[PDB]
Order: structure tokens, then sequence, then C-alpha cells
């Protein structure tokens, strides 16, 4: 049997937001110069020139 | 800055060679071989003034 006391509820939620995917277009990535691009030991990758 | 272009201009000069045929890695051999010399006196004074 239908009983409006037990079927009255109160659902609560956010009022609004907004949900990203790609979560790198807000990362602006520029590379440095390629001759002047050094290996994991501080030194330049190509260093015969 | 890269020295091949240095190397090449010092071998057309040498008239006998035939540099668009000498490949890179000799030059930069060649390169290398000069470095190790010491500069005319003359050039040497004119570069420290």
């Amino acid at each position: 049997q239908f009983d409006f006391r037990n079927s009255m509820h109160m659902l609560t939620s956010n009022l609004t937001f907004t949900v990203y995917s790609d979560l790198l277009a807000f990362v602006s990535a520029d590379t440095v110069e390629p001759i002047n691009a050094v290996a994991f030991d501080n030194m330049r990758i190509m260093n015969e020139l | 800055k890269k020295m091949k272009a240095i190397v090449e201009d010092f071998l057309k000069r040498l008239h006998i060679f035939d540099v668009a045929v000498a490949p890179d890695d000799q030059m930069y051999r060649l390169r290398d071989r000069l470095r190790l010399l010491p500069v005319e006196v003359r050039r040497l004074d004119i570069f420290n003034l």
C-alpha cells in the first residue's frame, strides 16, 4: 500500500559543477631548442657539434 | 655553432679534394685533429687584442 510519509524523501546534491576529461589541455608545454637539449646527466644529448 | 662549415671551407680551399663526397664524420674528425694544434702567433695575437 502507498504510504506518503514512508515515500516522501529529501534528496541532496550539489548545485552545479563542470566535469572535465582531457586533464592535460590545461598544461601548456613548450620544448627547449633541440640543439641545446640535455640528457639525464645535464650535458647536451648530441655534443659533436 | 657547428664547425662542419669551417672544415668544409678548409677542404675546399685545399683544392684537390671532393668536399661534396667527404662525409660529415671525416670533417668532424678533422676538426678534432685541428683543435689540438696551437694557433699561429699573429692570429693568436690578433685574437687576444
